[PDB]
């Protein structure tokens, strides 16, 4: 009982709409129809967005698709002179990320990292056909420096739907029962990335199992018992 | 209609699929888009690479013909040119033949391909349209035309046939043909009486499939 | 790392690696420790140190890959079938073999080396 | 008055100043006062050996100096390079050590000199100037964190040789003085690398300049001028 | 704004080449193949038989020759040769099972060295 | 056999949907996506057919035309050589 | 070295041999309207 | 921001485009993604 | 076995039977391989023995190796229907062939372009009641011709003429030899050696340029 | 090996001097120094070990068979391995098919030595290991 | 000396007439197709031009402003190849695009043309690998604005360019450039094949007519 | 084709272990829990061990026996990785090394120890015998896939039959197979092998002249465990107590002590998980006697 779809449905929404285009549905180059391309359900972009609506479907995945303007989680892997070697995922290309863009920007200076590290980065530029780049410091940062490169912690992997609940989400019930425990740390990666620290590696393995487990069940109301019971599994030491 | 299937079984995959029709187990499994390799690219489009494993010996050049026929339906399903410079590898599993391989290859080829079918599902990849595939044979002895046979059946079958066709709006268009595999011995008249129950079935197949495919996901899906 | 098998007698496996510990010597390229290697086979309750092919293919035998003065071992490889309880004991066996083995490596190299600068000097 | 050694032995695969001569896996002291360096390693005080060699003790420091390996290179040595290869602005030379020296693009004698100063065009013409397997005058300049050293020609008595032959011998047995190019009676003149390499040619007038046209630093040209009695006398060196 | 936008026109030799799709579609607009044929056009077939077994000569069949029929085939510009041998091994209405074929292997001398490709 | 479907833009003065056969000419193979191969023994016999069809839909009349013009280019090749 | 033939069916379906000279004026026809009508293109 | 000009200043259809997840949550990546968890 | 291919079932075996100046002639052709830009064909049949084989050329084609400053060839002899010779037979022919076109090519013409030759041993009569060697100089014309076909810098239309398990290859109307291949033979027959190669090679060369310059 | 182009003029001006003159200044029909060893195989029927001037290395090894000599043609075989190549190059191939011919069995080998009986002989195996060239 | 073989041998290396009672001295001139190769006969030696290709030959002559006479010789073909024409120093060459990376372009040579359009194009078969590749630099691509390059904004894959050869390079791929106003992209179709045809909105600009849509290609001037 | 992990995580698990935790939920000595399930056919068997999905298949047919042993039957195990079961691999390397350290090891586990009776193949002695075949597939790797397929190819010769047979010289009467029965195989001792996982959490001298062993071994290394071990062992042993195979080769050195010490818990770990495949092969055999009696009362 939603809007679900299918790649070769009819597609909902009048021609004549302005319409930002969203991910998953997919526009003719040849014969200049629109049409959804990916499994799933559509939600539209309620009415009144100065006269401009939106589709998208919700499509599941687990391998990330490297976009614009987000949050992902990278690590060192080869020090291309001028701008690095980095990866997101496992068996997926390589990223480029400049050895200029990070928050003091200063090209005499050449930065300290080195191969095999976790840093924290924005995609910022990446066509659909090019080498993609990231970066750390950001103009849409305005000045920020709020991402950067990581200490040890540790680094756990989910599907991807389910790290936009990570970040999209208020309603998603796993900061409250973690935060109801230890004090830590979180950085949230786009490419199904999680880097959490402790200030012990004892809550970390407790935040390690749970975060196995429920995205695994992927069940949100049942994960109150089922986190605190990994603390009692620590607890039973 | 003694189909069923599983979508999700594998792990360190992107897609996964297990078709299960009557007598034969079939899984599939996709990952892409990943690295390509050297010798692999395409400057526009999507490179696809396939490989199919029997149940019973080695990848040889039996196998080999299922797998490139495969390779020819697959290509138009896929928005290829999503996916510039870049690879998905897909495999398949026969794990029961449900069928003499020494002398037939006929329902594995409408097995697979509605099992590699699912697992794109799972992979979530830009894709085109709907599809399906159904095994016909036409009795040596009877003359009469069968629906999904069986191997005995099969022996006593003069002519075997795999139907892929394309499937939109709703999944009720026959948008294109992808596959009509013929077979055996036949004539000019018992083949458009060959599509026309395909047809039928293949959307009858389809129709069961639409609601499997939002059975198993929507709870995969958030609200 | 080149092999010329040549002449084989059996024991096979610990004739390599014990060829292997001079070579790297050979040219000194460096290193931890000397590498002993050496099968040892069991004949019924009983154990040969340095077994032949004949031997080899006549009952039960194991060959180790021993480092240094240790009881730590590099390679340890078990084909034939073998009871199990005398297996410590058939371990506590090479040792004594694999310590004279890179003992007389040692010697018959610094008597090579002595026979360097006495006559490069 | 013959054509070749033939002497024959049959029924054999082959014939057959005090200081610390040490082994690998050996230990040296365990004196805590000692520094530990090369063809050293440890464990807080046992002081291990690695290599055959000998025991260098140096006032305070301990090292080991082995007795066989390729050549060490060290800077300001006079060596001879083969060309091994052509990179980016960079080429690819053997030393006969363990690794390629570097040489820049930049770090070669110019034809018409620093009047010629630089140009982009200078790189579409690197195999212009040098290619592959050829033999010059080099000048050991400094070297990498690993220990890969570079070379230039910072002299017009720097650079690609002629006129003469090449060959090879163990980088042992020269000896080090403070001069390396020698001139002997015969109108000729050695040209001791120190890696191994040995180049003679005939002693040119900047030979001769040593002791009392520029365009002509990548040619492959010889004097056409050369005897007999000169070539002859190549082969008795 | 209207423009009359000149392209650029090449050779034929140059546009297939370069578009093979383009270079066809130009031979879709006169409605002629690229092969420089019509639509239905249809390429001749040349054999002969027979000449490469050893039973060409009926009158004198050859010593060292093991060919049983032989076919020679040229269509077009691709010249195929097809050769029958026979083994035996010691053996001990309408269905399949009563049904057998042939060993056959194919090369395409496609300019490409190495192993057996997956074309053939 | 194969069956293409044609641009408005590629016109040169001297839907639209045309079937080819005898195909070559690597532009061709390249482009053609829908294509039909049939086997065929004179008397209206078929010992196989193999459809791809991957550009274009295929009309039930392709089929027959196709089918029209297998009969005739097999059974001149039977009467052709008389072997 | 046979010189390729190409053949033709008429609605009988009996052999038509193509003759060898329209081929050619067909590219003297296709070597013609292609570079002559393909220099200005006048479009919106 | 002084050390530079401080010398001087003492002297047929409606389509519009492709967009991001990022986009598509309505603060727009004033969203810090970085987060340490305060005392409790 | 191979996996790779149909080789039937194992136990079956092949079929066995068992007992129950001349001239040579050519007809030679060029250009009818369209993948190619040099071909050649080669008709031979000389008093026991018929001989068919086809050179191919692909050049120049991409070096992904490194930098050269010329050409480089390279030369495939594969069997054909009835005939086989030897696995190692073959390739030492081809050591023999690439050692004449070395005094052949402009090379310093094509840098970092390669060469490619083969050559299809396609079929044989021997109906006669160093097997290879009575084939050798028919392949060296059967290469200058493809050779001459994709246009290539040649200095010479080099031949080679036989004479009873003997093969010499000439230059300059014969007046220098490029390439030379002996067995058993006679001993000090050489001057005969001479003369019976060199009027072939004088025959041979003279069927060659017709086949061209007539075309 | 790799060499320099001034060299390759220098070294073809001074072998091709009319007093020919080799780099090593050789007589022009000399040959130069080697070592030559045998039958240190004990297990082998013969075995044999030389040594060059350049380091250049090599050991071939005998081992005989008895075989019936008519259901067999060749009665002598040569197999070679070169270190450092694959088994596919042309230079192992080559001189691997050239010393079969060498020792063809009536050519300058003279197999009746070899004869055992009126049914029987010897195959032999020309064995052979190149350390480096 | 008309027709040729290759190995025909044509003439010497000099020639002479007496134009009007001075004495004028040919110098026969090698050019493509050519080989001056020594023969000695009966005892002496003698040079000569050598015919080393197929075709016709052709005699001709040009001195350089900026009684011997200069003769080149240039022998062709006469009544479809490209080994004669391989690419040189300086040439225009027309490629097809390969893979776009931020540091460079990589196409694959297909066609060059000539002096005094006379082309040669490649009859090689890129599903092999087969043909030259080449290398352009992004900062190559041109001189205006030669260091903030953005390599998107005027190439995409599988395109058409008029280059210039820059060098040799490696053995393994060029060195090229389009640093032109001349030079640059020649045609695609629209969204890398995935539309229609696409043409040049200036110089510097890229439409479509159909479409409605631009992109940024470094065109050539046409 | 290459796992990155971080330095971070490495150090991570190495942590644990030198507070003796591990990611998975088990104890270190502790190994997974099984699920086998067979298919319809006699040898047909999906094996499951948590993440790590196999699947296998036994068959036979009728060839020749060699002239090398010409009294006995042939049999040999296909092990083709597929990159399926995970991208690392290549399309059925089977000149991999990780591929052979999978192949040599099942190869000693079953056909040079021999626990099928290869002489009880041969139907009529050189001329028919029997050509037994191992296809070994994989599905999803968390490793243990050596035990995996030490496990599923003897659990498949436990659960297949072979049709009826009778001899008249050439005259060789293959039954049919409803007639008469399928016989199943002889199976001479039940081999299980035991993958160990070895973690330095030293440096090199410190396992090498530090003389404190401080080593730690653990059972069924896991995906992110597996990527990092230092050495590499696996023992095989049988419910008679004998070892069947040892190897070590090379990796981290080990002291020998600890490897008996190893060995003796191996033993009480294969015994029950044994019994478990015993009893499921008559649960489910007498699952299909009381379907057998389900079908026979039915029909």
């Amino acid at each position: 009982m939603s809007t679900f779809i299918f790649p070769g449905d009819s597609f909902p929404v009048d021609p004549t709409t302005p319409v930002k285009l969203g991910p998953g549905i997919y526009c003719d180059p040849n014969t200049q129809e629109i049409r959804p391309v990916n499994t799933g359900v559509l939600h539209v972009s309620a009415k009144g967005k100065s006269g401009v609506q939106t589709a998208y479907i919700d499509y599941s995945s687990k391998r990330y698709i490297p976009s614009v303007n987000d949050f992902v989680i990278g690590v060192i892997i080869g020090t291309f002179s001028d701008s690095y070697k980095v990866s997101l995922q496992n068996f997926s290309s390589s990223v480029s990320l400049s050895y200029m863009a990070f928050p003091n920007a200063s090209k005499k200076n050449r930065p300290t990292l080195q191969v095999g590290d976790l840093v924290y980065a924005r995609v910022c530029t990446a066509e659909k056909e090019l080498e993609a780049e990231i970066e750390c410091f950001d103009s849409t940062t305005g000045r920020d420096a709020g991402f950067g490169i990581l200490e040890d912690g540790m680094i756990i992997d989910v599907n991807l739907n389910f790290a936009r609940q990570l970040l999209f989400n208020n309603d998603f019930p796993l900061l409250k029962v973690l935060a109801a425990h230890t004090k830590f740390e979180v950085a949230i990666g786009l490419n199904g990335k999680i880097w959490v620290k402790c200030e012990e590696l004892s809550n970390t393995l407790a935040c390690y199992r749970t975060i196995m487990e429920c995205c695994q069940k992927n069940d949100t109301a049942a994960f109150k018992d089922i986190a605190k019971r990994q603390f009692k599994e620590i607890l039973t030491v | 209609m003694s189909v069923q299937a599983e979508i999700g079984i594998l792990d360190h995959v992107d897609g996964s699929s297990e078709f299960v029709s009557q007598d034969t187990k079939v899984i599939c499994s996709v990952t892409g888009p990943i690295e390509p390799k050297a010798r692999q690219e395409l400057p526009t489009q999507l490179a696809l690479e396939i490989i199919v494993r029997p149940a019973k010996g080695v990848a040889t050049t039996r196998e080999k013909v299922l797998e490139d026929k495969l390779r020819a339906v697959l290509t138009p399903l896929i928005t290829r040119h999503c996916y510039p410079r870049q690879l998905c590898q897909i495999t398949c599993q026969i794990l029961e033949s449900g069928e003499d391989e020494a002398e037939f290859s006929l329902r594995e080829l409408s097995c697979c391909i509605n099992a590699a079918f699912l697992a794109l599902v799972d992979a979530g990849i830009a894709l085109n349209s709907m599809c399906a595939s159904i095994p016909i044979a036409i009795i040596k002895d009877t003359s009469d035309i069968i629906v999904d046979p069986t191997a005995e059946q099969l022996k006593i079958s003069l002519s075997v046939h795999t139907l892929a066709l394309e499937f939109v709006n709703g999944g009720k268009v026959v948008k294109n043909v992808l596959l009509l595999d013929s077979n055996g011995d036949f004539n000019e008249d018992q083949l458009f009486s060959l599509l026309e129950l395909g047809e039928q079935k293949c959307q009858e197949l389809v129709t069961n499939i639409r609601r499997i495919i939002q059975d198993n996901i929507s709870p995969r899906l958030v609200v | 790392i080149e092999i010329h098998v040549l002449e084989q007698d059996g024991g096979i496996m610990g004739s390599l690696i014990n060829g292997i510990t001079l070579a790297l010597i050979d040219a000194g390229i460096s290193m931890f420790d000397y590498i002993s290697g050496i099968s040892v086979g069991l004949y019924d309750t009983t154990p040969l140190l340095d077994t032949n092919s004949l031997e080899e293919n006549a009952m039960s035998t194991v060959t180790l890959g021993v480092v240094g003065k240790s009881e730590k071992l590099s390679l340890l490889l078990v084909e034939d079938k073998i009871p199990l309880d005398r297996l410590e004991n058939v371990l506590a066996i090479g040792i004594a073999g694999a310590h004279r083995v890179r003992d007389l490596m040692d010697e018959e190299l610094r008597k090579h080396a002595q026979k360097r600068v006495s006559n490069a000097s | 008055s013959e054509v070749i050694t033939i002497t024959k032995r049959n029924g054999a695969f082959q014939n057959s100043s005090d200081s610390q001569i040490v082994t690998p896996g050996e230990l040296v002291t365990d004196d805590p006062i000692w520094m530990r360096g090369h063809g050293t390693y440890f464990l807080d005080n046992m002081t291990y050996s690695s290599v055959a060699g000998t025991v260098s003790r140096v006032n305070r420091l301990l090292s080991v100096i082995p007795l066989k390996g390729r050549y060490a290179p060290e800077t300001g040595d006079h060596v001879v390079g083969r060309i091994a290869e052509v990179g980016n602005k960079r080429w690819k030379v053997d030393i006969g050590g363990k690794q390629h020296a570097v040489l820049m693009l930049g770090s070669v004698n110019l034809p018409g000199g620093i009047l010629r100063r630089k140009s982009e065009s200078d790189e579409l013409q690197m195999r212009s100037f040098l290619k592959e397997g050829d033999l010059l005058n080099a000048e050991v300049q400094s070297l990498f964190q690993d220990g890969s050293a570079s070379l230039h020609t910072r002299s017009l008595k720097y650079g690609k040789l002629r006129n003469g032959m090449f060959c090879q011998v163990p980088s042992s047995l020269i000896v080090r003085a403070k001069n390396h190019t020698h001139n002997l009676p015969g109108n000729i003149t050695v040209v001791l690398g120190v890696n191994g390499y040995i180049w003679l040619r005939k002693t040119s007038q900047m030979d001769l300049a040593r002791d009392t046209s520029s365009w002509q630093i990548y040619s492959d040209e010889n004097d056409p001028s050369i005897s007999n009695n000169i070539r002859q006398a190549i082969c008795r060196y | 704004e209207t423009i009359e936008i000149h392209p650029i026109t090449f050779p034929p030799e140059v546009l297939a080449r370069i578009s093979p799709e383009l270079s066809l579609q130009r031979h879709l607009s006169l409605g002629i193949r690229p092969c420089l044929r019509k639509y239905e056009e249809f390429r001749d077939v040349a054999i002969e038989n027979n000449t490469l077994s050893r039973y060409a000569d009926a009158g004198n069949i050859d010593t060292k020759n093991n060919i049983l029929g032989s076919n020679v085939l040229k269509s077009g510009k691709t010249i195929v040769i097809t050769s029958i041998t026979g083994g035996i091994i010691e053996e001990t209405e309408d269905i399949i099972a009563n049904y057998a074929s042939v060993y056959p292997v194919v090369e395409v001398e496609r300019g490409r060295v190495g192993a057996c490709t997956d074309e053939e | 056999y194969g069956i293409v479907e044609l641009d408005p833009e590629c016109q040169l003065q001297n839907l639209n949907t045309v079937l080819i056969a005898d195909l070559d000419t690597e532009a061709e193979e390249t482009s053609i996506h829908s294509t039909i191969s049939i086997l065929a023994a004179p008397s209206g016999n078929y010992k196989q057919l193999t459809l791809v069809g991957g550009g274009a839909k295929i009309t039930p009349e392709m089929i027959k035309r196709s089918l029209l013009l297998s009969r005739v280019r097999a059974d001149d090749l039977s009467t052709r050589f008389n072997i | 070295p046979r010189e390729e033939h190409d053949i033709a069916y008429s609605k009988d379906g009996l052999p038509n041999k193509v003759k060898t000279e329209d081929i050619r004026i067909r590219a003297q026809n296709f070597k013609s309207a292609l570079a002559n009508l393909e220099d200005i293109i006048f479009e919106i | 921001m002084s050390a530079n000009n401080g010398v001087t200043g003492k002297l047929p259809n409606l389509i519009i485009s492709n967009v991001g997840y990022s986009e598509l949550r309505k603060p727009e990546g004033v969203i810090s993604g970085r987060k340490t968890f305060g005392d409790n | 076995q191979d996996r790779r291919r149909l080789l039937g079932p194992a136990a079956a075996k092949p079929m066995a039977f068992s007992n129950t100046e001349s001239e040579q002639e050519l007809s030679l052709h060029t250009g009818f391989i369209e993948n190619c830009n040099g071909s050649a064909l080669v008709e031979a049949r000389s008093l026991g023995h018929q001989t068919s084989l086809i050179t191919a050329v692909y050049g120049p084609r991409s070096i992904r190796g490194s930098f050269t400053s010329q050409g480089t060839i390279s030369i495939q002899l594969k069997n054909g229907l009835l005939e086989k010779y030897n696995t190692n037979e073959l390739k030492e022919v081809s050591s023999f062939l690439m050692g004449i076109f070395n005094s052949v090519v402009n090379l310093s013409r094509y840098p970092k372009s390669g060469i490619d030759i083969f050559v299809y041993l396609t079929y044989d009569k021997d109906l006669t009641n160093s097997q290879i060697s009575s084939l050798i100089p028919h392949c060296i014309t059967s290469i200058t011709l493809a050779l001459a076909d994709a246009g290539i810098e040649l200095v010479d239309m080099a031949g080679a003429g036989e004479a009873n398990g003997t093969v010499v290859s000439f230059i300059k109307n014969g007046e220098e030899i490029v390439g030379f291949w002996k067995d058993d033979g006679d001993d000090e027959d050489l001057l005969e050696c001479l003369d019976r190669c060199k009027e072939q090679y004088n025959r041979y060369r003279d069927l060659m340029i017709s086949c061209l310059m007539n075309q | 090996m790799s060499l320099s182009v001034a060299e390759k003029s220098y070294l073809y001006d001074s072998l091709a001097s009319t007093p020919s003159i080799r780099p090593d200044g050789r007589l022009p029909h000399q040959f130069r120094p080697i070592e030559i060893f045998t039958d240190f195989l004990p297990s082998s029927n013969g075995s044999s070990r030389i040594i060059a001037s350049d380091g250049s290395e090599c050991i071939v090894s005998i081992k005989s068979k008895v075989v019936d000599h008519h259901v067999e043609n060749e009665l002598l075989q040569v197999d070679v391995d070169i270190a450092g190549q694959r088994d596919d190059a042309l230079v192992v191939e080559t001189i691997t098919s050239l010393l079969n011919k060498v020792l063809k069995s009536g050519s300058g080998v003279d197999s009746s030595k070899l004869q055992l009986t009126k049914k029987y002989s010897f195959k032999i195996f020309v064995d052979v290991l190149v350390i480096s060239s | 000396p008309e027709i040729a073989y290759p190995g025909k041998l044509i003439c010497p290396q000099y020639g002479t007439e007496n134009k009007d009672g001075e004495d004028i001295i040919f110098n026969y001139v090698p050019g493509p197709g050519t080989k001056l190769i020594q023969y000695e006969h009966n005892g002496r030696t003698l040079e000569a031009i050598t015919a080393t290709l197929v075709g016709t030959v052709r005699c001709e002559e040009e001195k350089k402003t900026d009684t011997v006479k200069n003769i080149l010789v240039s022998v062709l073909p006469g009544t479809n190849d490209f080994a004669n024409n391989l690419p040189k120093e300086g040439d225009i060459v027309l490629t097809r695009v390969t893979r776009l990376s931020l540091q460079r372009a990589n196409v694959e040579i297909l066609a060059v043309e000539d002096k005094p359009a006379t082309f040669s194009v490649s009859q090689a078969s890129s599903d092999l690998g087969e043909t030259f590749r080449g290398i352009i630099r992004s900062q190559d691509v041109r001189s205006t604005d030669r260091d903030r390059v953005k390599v998107i904004e005027c190439f995409k894959p599988g395109d058409i360019v008029r280059a210039q050869v820059l060098s040799l390079g490696d053995g393994t791929n060029y060195y090229l450039t389009t640093a032109r106003n001349d030079l640059g992209v020649v045609f695609a179709r629209a969204a890398n094949g995935a539309g229609g045809l696409m043409y040049a909105t200036d110089w510097q600009m890229m439409t479509s007519p159909v479409t409605g849509a631009t992109e940024k290609r470094k065109c050539a001037k046409p | 084709k290459d796992i990155e992990i971080s330095a971070s995580e490495s150090k991570f698990i190495l942590e644990a272990l030198r507070q003796n935790y591990r990611l998975d939920g088990r104890s270190f000595d502790q190994f997974r829990d099984v699920e086998i399930t067979f298919g319809k056919e006699f040898g047909d068997v999906s094996v499951k061990m948590g993440n790590t999905k196999v699947h296998c298949r036994i068959s036979c047919q009728i060839a020749q026996p060699y002239e090398d042993r010409p009294f006995e039957g042939l049999f040999v195990i296909s092990t083709e990785i597929s990159p399926m079961a995970g991208s690392q691999f290549e399309n059925g390397n089977i000149t991999g090394e990780d591929e052979v350290l999978c192949s040599r090891i099942i190869e000693k586990s079953v056909r040079r120890s021999g626990a099928l009776d290869v002489e009880g193949l041969c139907i009529v002695a050189g001329s028919k015998c029997w050509a037994v075949r191992a296809d070994v597939h994989f599905l999803d790797c968390d490793g243990g896939f050596i035990d995996a397929s030490c496990i599923a190819v003897m659990a498949g010769l436990m659960h297949f039959k072979k049709p009826d047979i009778t001899v008249h010289g050439e005259q060789i009467i293959v039954h049919p197979v409803n007639e008469r029965e399928p016989v199943p195989l002889g199976i001479l001792h039940i081999p299980i092998c035991v993958t160990f996982s070895f973690f330095n959490p030293q440096d090199t001298e410190e396992n090498i002249k530090g003389e404190t062993n401080s080593e730690i071994s653990i059972i069924d290394a896991t995906l992110k465990e597996e990527l990092l071990r230092d050495g590499v062992l696996t023992v095989t042993l049988n419910k008679n107590r004998e070892v069947v195979q040892v190897s070590k080769a090379g990796g981290l050195p080990m002291d020998a002590l600890t490897l008996m010490k190893c060995c003796h818990e191996a033993y009480s770990i294969i015994e029950k998980i044994t019994d478990q495949i015993l009893q499921l092969l008559k649960e489910d055999s007498e699952k299909r006697n009381k379907y057998a009696a389900m079908l026979t009362s039915e029909n």
